[PDB]
């Protein structure tokens, strides 16, 4: 039944949220905790509750917390806070939320008894507990060889994360296999340091800029340099091998804006 | 093809090997096309970047050398680079800079972006800046931010003094004229109709005033959240939240004249609300160089 598996993925990539969450709302207008996850791909779910996502706006917060860099993140808990005690109880949530679709994830993580005292280490917490444990789904769903997923699995990762129907690295992707005759795999954490290198590309896209009015050349020496320098994170030297054997369509060796950076950039921007 | 508007505004050259003056590179920032390419040996290259502690390392460095400084190309891109950065690039780009680690940029990492340029394919005003004149003085990050911060300043006051015309203040049909620089000639003929109907007198506008809003220019796409927020669930953005949104992106409030002229610009119309997708658009048509 692939007719409704492709049908899906251009209303959930490209359509307006309320008709990605009618599409997938049963209770009635509402989503479970699991119609979130099929709204997102074609435990903290026990944390949730019932009350969720009422007006489709649930849905765009937690795709805010999906979609922001951190330098992002602290500002929107400055946009968050009114007075600007440093503290958001549920009270001001509440206040920004009727402006937004003008709660028992804030009784979960705000307070019991209606009583919000929330540092930014805490709202730091829930973008790293959500984010993660949305990133081990999708690192569980191709079936890791031990915590091993293939080549083509993370090169299908990478394409979905991208959401540009690019039939030529389509055709690069089933090639993957054929590249590499030998794959040792790709764990769990050369997936969760690269997922978050490119969460930050905008703020890689400084550096990156400023060598890319000069040349277009990207080698792996400087991704990770700026992977460790912005993302603190470290990218295995299979992981950039992978990239440059998928990404690199004219086969110079080395990328340039337009192979790699510019689409997840505008993936980035939309 | 950014070389070839180095090929533009070049007016003096050593070896076959273009150069430019501070002046040039002011040009180059502000100004479309214009001079005659002369050639200069050795004691040339002494007799013009001989002195350069003469000059003042405040705001007005460039104005302090004017014509003495020689810009390679690799230090033009650069000197491009610290025009585009937004403020929170800084200590990245610096460490970045810092391949040995040193909590320093030395020589050698501006011979490494001539080989960035050889890959691509004679002492300078930048090399005495910051190393001396053969490379034995040292390069921290205070100095390298500092020196960031007064390029993008005096890059604010000429362009200020551009279209203030001469003076310390600024009305509004040139604080709108200066703001519609990179618009499409339809839409800013629009403006301009708002600008004759919907602008008013109101009063004079300030030098400081003119500083906060191009510091607000440099963070856009951080600013962009709350639109994206506000587009996707549709609400029209008024003045109000929009004085609570540029708070929070540049820490420093805009004077309500600033934000009663942006308004009476945005609003095509009229209807009390903001059309931000034509305004981020032409936007980020706005505020790209190197044109």
């Amino acid at each position: 039944d692939r007719k409704v598996m492709e049908y899906e993925n251009r209303i959930r990539a490209y359509s307006t949220p309320d008709k990605i969450f009618r599409y997938f709302a049963t209770l009635k207008v509402f989503m479970t905790p699991e119609d979130f996850v099929r709204s997102i791909t074609p435990s903290i779910f026990y944390t949730l509750g019932e009350c969720g996502l009422i007006s489709f706006s649930d849905y765009i917060f937690l795709t805010t917390v999906l979609s922001t860099p951190q330098r992002n993140f602290e500002i929107a808990f400055k946009m968050f806070d009114l007075n600007g005690d440093g503290e958001v109880d549920m009270e001001e949530f509440e206040q920004v939320q009727s402006i937004i679709r003008s709660s028992a994830l804030t009784t979960y993580f705000f307070g019991a008894d209606l009583k919000g005292k929330l540092t930014i280490k805490n709202f730091l917490e829930f973008q790293r507990k959500l984010q993660h444990d949305v990133l081990k789904l999708e690192f569980e769903r191709h079936d890791p060889v031990d915590g091993r997923i293939t080549e083509r699995q993370f090169g299908g990762m990478l394409l979905a994360y991208s959401g540009v129907q690019s039939k030529k690295l389509t055709a690069m992707q089933r090639q993957l296999k054929k590249h590499f005759k030998e794959g040792k795999g790709l764990t769990f954490q050369e997936v969760e340091n690269f997922f978050t290198f490119l969460k930050n590309i905008n703020d890689v896209d400084t550096a990156l800029s400023f060598y890319h009015m000069a040349g277009a050349s990207l080698d792996k020496v400087t991704m990770q340099q700026v992977a460790r320098t912005v993302a603190k994170v470290e990218l295995s030297d299979h992981v950039c091998d992978v990239v440059f054997a998928l990404f690199d369509c004219d086969g110079n060796g080395e990328l340039s804006n337009k192979e790699f950076v510019s689409i997840m950039k505008q993936r980035l921007m939309r | 093809l950014r070389k070839q508007r180095f090929m533009q505004f070049s007016s003096l050259e050593h070896e076959g090997e273009y150069y430019m003056t501070p002046r040039d590179f002011l040009f180059s920032v502000m100004f479309e096309q214009m001079t005659s390419v002369k050639k200069l040996t050795k004691k040339d290259i002494e007799d013009t970047l001989s002195g350069i502690q003469t000059a003042g390392c405040g705001s007005t460095f460039f104005r302090d050398l004017g014509d003495k400084g020689l810009i390679s190309y690799t230090e033009y891109l650069f000197l491009l680079t610290i025009l585009t950065k937004p403020h929170s690039g800084f200590h990245v780009a610096f460490k970045m800079l810092d391949t040995d680690g040193n909590e320093m940029i030395e020589k050698r990492e501006f011979f490494k972006l001539q080989k960035i340029i050889s890959k691509q394919d004679i002492n300078t005003t930048l090399q005495m800046r910051f190393f001396g004149k053969r490379g034995q003085r040292k390069l921290h990050y205070k100095e390298f931010r500092r020196f960031m911060e007064n390029l993008q300043t005096e890059i604010q006051e000429m362009e200020f003094l551009q279209f203030s015309k001469g003076l310390s203040f600024m009305r509004k049909e040139d604080f709108a004229e200066w703001l519609l620089f990179f618009t499409n000639t339809e839409n800013k003929d629009i403006y301009w109709k708002n600008v004759r109907e919907k602008l008013s007198a109101g009063e004079s506008i300030s030098l400081d005033e003119f500083k906060s809003f191009c510091h607000f220019t440099t963070h856009l796409e951080d600013f962009a959240i709350a639109m994206q927020m506000f587009s996707l669930a549709h609400r029209p953005v008024r003045l109000a939240e929009f004085k609570r949104a540029v708070k929070v992106a540049t820490g420093q409030e805009l004077s309500n004249n600033i934000l009663d002229t942006v308004f009476k610009i945005f609003d095509l119309d009229g209807d009390e609300c903001l059309s931000h997708e034509e305004f981020l658009g032409v936007l980020k048509n706005r505020m790209h160089r190197g044109l």
